[PDB]
């Protein structure tokens, strides 16, 4: 009924390896949204790690993390999965999965989505 | 020798005057349209079936002023394949980014190409395929490199039922021009009915609200009733249904309806002059220039998103690529409308 | 590719005030920016979308604004639990980049 998105997998991890975070999600159904990981350091900004529109399967990443991270959704179970590779020490941070609440304008021969943020996750610490 | 453009527009100068006359209302009708539908977010079909019910009347009132047996099943099936048309456009504008659909036009463009070819027996000039590629291909390349790049969500099932959108209201633009140009049927007399079979094409799209991939305009079996009613009373009166927790990422989009009539009558009236130059331009010249008249619009509505008058606070900038688009469009235009009138002048001299 | 450079870092205010914070898009984004307020421990809430509309849930102080691409959250009256940071967030090109914060205090 009411939205949620807790997530797993946080803790330590060597400099050089690999972990997977896996959010799962209730309430809302996570084909018909984009999910995407964001990520802050200790004492610094938000900043975005990847995206996934799981019904198209379509993945973006952030500039930093390209080719070393990846990100999936197994929509049988409803969750969302990123798996984190080739991990360095300035990686660590807290990471929040969170997805698009979209606003769907329409007039009849076409449709603007906007989209924002709506809800986040508690979020898992990753050393 | 470039002293030829007059005379050639001095011939048949009424194409362009009713091409500038398409614009000014399609870019209006397209503005109010998301204008109310912003107001009104829900209250979709029934915004869609009372604008067909004054589309009637006010068509009726008309044909009354100025203007087989009975072209009632043509109606019919002209209604019907429209019907599908905004089935398939519905359904396809739910996972579509703001450039497929320009491109969507622009591919609208060859369709209307082809199935004029094959069913009612074109005759197409070298010029005419070199100018409907010319800015096909343009269109579509700036369009999927600014669809690379937008957040906008796609997928490409959805994109092909747009397609599959384009199709019947091609069929319909051509037997429209089919009753109008063998038959000599009234315009007026055709919108009117028209509208009356849309009334209940419409009251049977009802049923695709059913379904629950749409974002947030879907309604299950026990709430369309409601919807109706509550559609009534927002448009009608002016009272607002929903104020409570309401807008991006929930149920359904937030209302206001105090002086919505106002707007839905500026859009209404807007759609009724844009069909009825549309089947003006049927019926005297093509069901081919009137796709032309009709892809205008694309680049269009970008140039006019660029006014704050126009689009109320969500403007954008003049970047080069929507120029592009404008001139591809143009010399596209251009080059078709120099093959047909080779291919008239072809016609003519022998 | 796009960063949005959000206004002063941090301004201090006192309850009461009215406290504008403005953040400056590279290039031209349309009306679709959003804007979040974190306090610190704690996951960023949603305050605004699209740049002008308040998401359902936020009190009726916070308001949007823009002129091009310098949008600009304002509050009417600050209240002591409107003490934390606030970012903005394009949604127009898909390398995404928030703001650098604004902690209010
Ligand atoms: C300041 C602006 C508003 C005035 C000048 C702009 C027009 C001269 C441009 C914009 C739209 C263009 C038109 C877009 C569509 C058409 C229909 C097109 O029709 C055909 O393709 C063949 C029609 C036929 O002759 O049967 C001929 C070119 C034309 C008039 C174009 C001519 C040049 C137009 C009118």
């Amino acid at each position: 009924s009411e939205v949620q998105l807790v997530e797993s997998g946080g803790g330590l991890v060597q400099p050089g390896g690999s972990l997977r975070l896996s959010c799962a999600a209730s309430g809302f159904n996570v084909s018909y949204s984009y999910i995407h990981w964001v990520r802050q350091a200790p004492g610094k900004g938000l900043e975005w790690v990847a995206s996934i529109y799981p019904y198209s399967g379509y993945t973006s990443y952030a500039d930093s993390v390209k080719g070393r991270f990846t990100i999936s959704a197994d929509t049988s179970k409803n969750t969302a999965y990123l798996q984190m590779n080739s991990l360095r020490a300035e990686d660590t941070a807290v990471y929040y999965c969170a997805r698009y609440g979209s606003n769907y304008s329409f007039w009849y021969r076409g449709s603007s989505v906007t989209y924002a943020i709506d809800y986040w996750g508690q979020g898992t610490l990753v050393t | 020798v470039f002293k030829l453009i007059f005379k050639e527009i001095k011939d048949n100068i009424f194409i362009y005057i009713l091409s500038i006359i398409y614009l000014s209302v399609s870019v209006m009708n397209t503005i109010f349209a998301k204008r109310t539908l912003n107001k009104i977010g829900n209250y979709s079909f029934v915004t869609s079936e009372t604008h067909n019910f004054i589309c009637m009347i006010m068509f009726f009132i008309v044909y009354s002023l100025f203007g087989h047996r009975s072209f009632n099943l043509q109606f019919f099936a002209i209604s019907m394949l429209d019907a599908c048309s905004v089935i398939l456009a519905f359904i396809g504008l739910t996972r579509t980014t703001g450039n497929i659909q320009s491109f969507v036009l622009q591919l609208s463009i060859p369709i209307n190409m082809f199935f004029c070819f094959l069913i009612l027996r074109y005759r197409y000039h070298l010029y005419n395929y070199l100018g409907a590629v010319i800015i096909v291909v343009t269109i579509a390349l700036v369009e999927m490199k600014l669809s690379f790049e937008t957040q906008e969500e796609n997928s490409i099932i959805f994109n092909l039922v747009l397609i599959s959108s384009l199709i019947p209201v091609c069929f319909s633009n051509m037997t429209r021009e089919i009753v109008f140009k063998k038959y000599k049927i009234d315009i007026l007399r055709l919108n009117a009915m028209v509208s009356f079979f849309q009334l209940f094409t419409s009251c049977l799209i009802l049923p695709v609200y059913t379904l629950p991939f749409l974002k947030q305009l879907h309604l299950p079996y026990n709430e369309i009733w409601t919807n109706i009613k509550n559609g009534f009373a927002c448009l009608f009166l002016g009272r607002n249904t929903v104020v409570e927790n309401c807008g991006l990422g929930m149920a359904k989009l937030c209302d206001d309806c105090d002086g919505a009539w106002k707007t839905f009558a500026l859009f209404s009236f807007f759609d009724i002059c844009d069909n009825l130059i549309t089947s003006y331009i049927i019926d005297k010249f093509s069901t081919m220039t009137y796709t032309i008249v009709s892809c205008i619009q694309g680049p269009a509505l970008a140039i006019a998103y660029y006014f704050k008058f126009l689009a109320g606070d969500v403007v954008r900038e003049p970047r080069l690529l929507d120029f592009v688009t404008l001139f591809g469009y143009l010399f596209g235009s251009i080059i078709y409308r120099v093959g047909n009138i080779i291919l008239e002048r072809k016609k003519m001299r022998n | 590719d796009i960063q949005m450079t959000q206004s002063p870092s941090s301004l201090s205010a006192s309850v009461g005030d009215r406290v504008t914070i403005t953040c400056r898009a590279s290039q031209s984004v349309s009306s679709a920016v959003a804007w979040y307020q974190q306090k610190p421990g704690k996951a960023p809430k949603l305050l605004i979308y699209s740049a002008s509309s308040l998401y359902s849930g936020v009190p009726s102080r916070f308001s949007g604004s823009r002129s091009g691409t310098d949008f600009t959250l304002t509050i009417s009256s600050l209240q002591p639990e409107d003490f934390a940071t606030y970012y903005c967030q394009q949604s127009s090109t898909w390398p995404i980049t928030f703001g650098q914060g604004t902690k209010v205090e």
